[PDB]
């Protein structure tokens, strides 16, 4: 059986307005290895994206982390699109600076 | 205190091509060191760690033969769950391994491990006694019979009792100011504004290492437990991890809710609650 | 069923001759299609070789014709020479298993050598005084000619055999027959099998 | 360039078994298969560097090691009626589509005792007189009688060196007794030569039949001479 | 230092 991405959107240090950040991008608990991960702005894809080599946890499922540095404004809407095999269409997460 | 080493292997099958993408991943105390990789321009083992630079290239050459000759037995391998299971070259499948030894507080051997995997889910698996093994699936049981007859056991068992042993007691003598390290987290509860007369009240977790940790929400003294919002231990990308618990609580009784944090390398359990600015 | 099917069992054919090898598959996921040879003594040794994209592959007299649609292909040998009498195994190919080769069960080929001048004869050979047995020689037939065993299981017989004589550019098929029993004689030896009738007897 | 000796192998029932195979190419890949009459070699298994595989229908039934890349050997543990089949050798230079560079091959033969196994009765018969006078040349005929198993190697030799030339040989030996099992088989050999060269007394001819049976280290118990590995050989020069 | 499995599946 092939299991489905645990997505999760979030920033490095708590988000402030100025002050420069990471935003981070971690799925984990997937099977098969092959995922696409692409991090959005505004509905607009970032080119600046870098992300952590392939890893496996201790159930044997598949866990990477997608980061980008990025300065958190108050207008700018950030999200996370994910696509794996367990989906029928590419899965959209919103950003939340209180989550 | 206690130690470990560990070879996280991955082969997965590429329809219309000879060879897998092999993915060799060295860990010490759960954290990397060293990595293989056959979809990289020029496919070798590469230090993880600054302090494993310290090794000559005579090591990484030996490493990169082992590397290129498992990237074959994994091949082979593929090729055979194909027929047990009656499946498709056409088709993607994926072969894991978990190989290594965890070490005690004395520095010595605690348990030998040796498990595979196909498709995600557990194929064969050397036992503690590291002589015996345990075959899920009919098909692992073919593996299992290959394996005692050629004797692949005692082989196992010379690696992990010896040479498994022997190079983790170097690598720890090599990097041991930065190997042995608990960072302690940093809570904070945070005020959100919810619904009717009711809050939120998020307690975060930030800045420690390992991952290993407990967040915990109580009222007079017990624990709430299938109304606490938590989330999933994520790192944060520097090499620390995040977490944090939530609860919906009514405005003015606020101060009676208390958060607990659970974590080595902590004297004792942190105790807070939420600070009026 | 998913092997590999060769045809014919075996095949006769004459000096000169265009010898048609035959060789099908069901498996679409071969695509490397390799020839082996192997004479008496001696292990199978690469020939010729053929890909799924090519149709058509030549190697001096050595022809592979493939057809991927019909999942057929077949060797072809437009001159035969007594040289390659030998048994040729037609091997498949997958790139799920490409160090693996799928072997099919062969063709035994046996080219017919072509005599220039025939002059068929039985002659008796005079004993070593150190057996009791008579050997008789039935040699310089023509390849058509087909040797057949006694009907006495006293009397032993051996088939047919070719021996090539290149310092003369002379090839002649030869059969022996032995008997230690008295009643047996050169002139009945060779009764059972279909000899030609200009077969020169001494006196 | 790939090695195979012996030729013939001869074993009892439940003994153990081990064929060796040489290449000395610096071959990564060394395969075994199993050859049976009128049927396609059947893979047993390969080794590539020091990674064994075997193939899952024949495991049980084999075994291999490999203590250099030059050297790899097949074990079986209990010979039975079953393994009497040709293993041929094969060795490619890598793990894929490249050319497999086949051994001469291992025929092995294995009853339930070696009661039966006898030498041949090698015997060399001059040219007729008469083939002499209807045609140019002369047929020297050899005969090996009375030999089992089917393990045998022809080779003629004129003036101590062996000969290729005018020699027909029959690829498979005929059986003495075809009714019943267990029976002894027999060969012929044919060297045709010129007149001039049986007529002249100087020229020698000698039939060598190679027989391939019982060991150095194999059992007897018999009062029969040991059917050993030995040359059994007849001469004859001429008659002007 | 990793190891090297012996015979396949």
């Amino acid at each position: 059986i092939q299991r489905t991405p645990k997505i999760q959107v979030y920033s490095r240090h708590p988000a402030e307005n100025g002050k420069s950040n990471f935003l981070n991008c971690y799925v984990s608990g997937f099977h098969p290895s092959d995922i696409e991960v692409d991090l959005l702005k505004n509905g607009e894809r970032i080119e600046k994206v870098e992300h952590s080599d392939l890893s496996f946890s201790k159930d044997w499922s598949f866990y990477l982390l997608y980061y980008t540095e990025f300065t958190p404004t108050e207008k700018d809407e950030y999200a996370c699109r994910v696509n794996h095999v367990t989906l029928s269409q590419p899965k959209i997460v919103k950003w939340d600076r209180d989550m | 205190g206690p130690h470990s080493m560990r070879y996280f292997e991955t082969a997965v099958s590429r329809p219309g091509l000879e060879e897998p993408r092999y993915i060799s991943v060295g860990y010490v105390d759960n954290k990397e060191f060293v990595r293989f990789d056959s979809d990289a321009e020029n496919p070798r083992y590469e230090p993880r760690a600054p302090w494993m630079e310290q090794e000559g290239p005579e090591y990484w050459e030996r490493e990169t033969q082992k590397a290129k000759g498992q990237e074959q037995w994994f091949r082979v391998s593929l090729r055979n769950l194909l027929g047990y299971y009656n499946q498709s070259a056409g088709g993607s499948h994926t072969l894991q391994q978990m190989s290594g030894c965890d070490l005690g507080s004395d520095w010595r051997l605690l348990r030998g491990y040796l498990q595979f995997a196909y498709e995600g889910r557990d194929y064969i698996a050397l036992n503690e006694d590291l002589k015996t093994w345990t075959a899920a699936d009919m098909a692992a049981q073919i593996t299992r019979r290959k394996w005692e007859q050629s004797g692949a056991a005692e082989h196992y068992k010379a690696y992990l009792e010896g040479e498994c042993v022997e190079w983790l007691h170097r690598y720890l003598k090599n990097g041991n100011a930065t190997l042995l390290r608990t960072d302690s987290p940093k809570a904070h509860v945070t005020h959100h504004p919810r619904s009717k007369g009711e809050v939120t009240l998020r307690c975060w977790a930030l800045g420690f290492y390992p991952a290993d940790i407990t967040l915990t929400w109580q009222l007079n003294g017990e624990e709430l437990t299938q109304d606490m919002e938590l989330v999933e231990t994520r790192p944060a990308g520097d090499g620390t991890f995040q977490k944090w618990a939530s609860v919906v609580v009514p405005l003015g009784k606020e101060q009676n809710y208390t958060c607990r944090v659970y974590h080595e390398g902590l004297p004792e359990p942190l105790t807070l609650r939420w600070e009026p600015p | 069923q998913q092997q590999v099917r060769q045809s014919p069992q075996s095949l006769t054919v004459w000096e000169g001759e265009t010898a048609i090898l035959n060789c099908s598959y069901e498996d679409s996921t071969f695509n490397y299609f390799p020839w082996y040879q192997q004479f008496p003594g001696e292990g199978p040794a690469l020939l010729i070789s053929i890909r799924s994209v090519s149709d058509k592959k030549e190697d001096g007299r050595f022809t592979i014709f493939f057809n991927k649609r019909e999942k057929k292909l077949s060797l072809h040998i437009t001159d035969s020479q007594p040289g390659d009498s030998a048994t040729y195994f037609c091997a498949a190919s997958e790139t799920s298993g490409s160090w693996q080769l799928i072997f099919g069960s062969g063709t035994t080929v046996s080219v017919s050598p072509n005599i220039q001048n025939p002059d068929p004869a039985v002659y008796q050979l005079r004993d070593s005084k150190s057996s009791d047995k008579s050997v008789c020689l039935f040699t310089d037939f023509d390849s058509q000619t087909n040797v057949s065993q006694s009907k006495d299981s006293d009397v032993y017989i051996t088939d047919k055999c070719v021996l090539d004589m290149r310092s003369m550019d002379f090839k002649s098929n030869s059969a022996v027959a032995w008997s230690n029993k008295s009643d047996f004689a050169c002139a009945n030896a060779f009764n059972n099998s279909i000899i030609p009738e200009d077969t020169f007897f001494p006196s | 360039t790939v090695k195979q000796n012996p030729r013939y192998k001869l074993a009892r029932v439940g003994k153990p078994v081990n064929l060796i195979c040489s290449q000395t190419m610096n071959h990564d890949t060394m395969y075994w298969y199993q050859k049976k009459p009128n049927q396609a070699p059947k893979l047993l298994l390969f080794y590539y560097d020091k990674i064994l595989n075997r193939e899952a229908d024949t495991f049980e039934k084999f075994q291999s090691s490999r203590p250099n890349n030059s050297f790899c050997s097949l074990y079986i543990g209990s010979a039975g009626l079953e393994y009497s089949a040709m293993y041929l050798c094969a060795s490619s230079r890598d793990l894929g589509r490249d050319t497999q560079y086949f051994g001469p091959g291992t025929r092995l033969t294995v009853l339930e005792d070696l009661k039966n196994v006898f030498p041949p009765e090698v015997a060399v018969f001059e040219p007729s007189e008469a083939e002499i006078s209807h045609t140019q040349k002369a047929t020297l005929v050899c005969l090996a009688t009375g030999f089992y198993p089917d393990h045998v190697e022809l080779s003629w030799w004129v003036n101590g060196k062996e000969v290729h030339s005018g020699v027909c040989t029959d690829p498979q030996p005929l059986k003495e007794q075809p009714a019943l099992n267990d029976s002894r088989y027999a060969l012929s050999s044919r060297l045709r030569v010129s007149a001039t060269f049986w007529q002249n007394p100087r020229n020698h001819f000698r039939c060598q039949v190679q027989f391939y049976g019982l060991s150095e280290n194999d059992e007897w118990t018999q009062d029969r001479a040991k059917p050993v590995t030995q040359i059994v050989s007849a001469e004859a020069w001429g008659r002007a | 230092a990793s190891n090297e499995n012996m015979e396949t599946m």
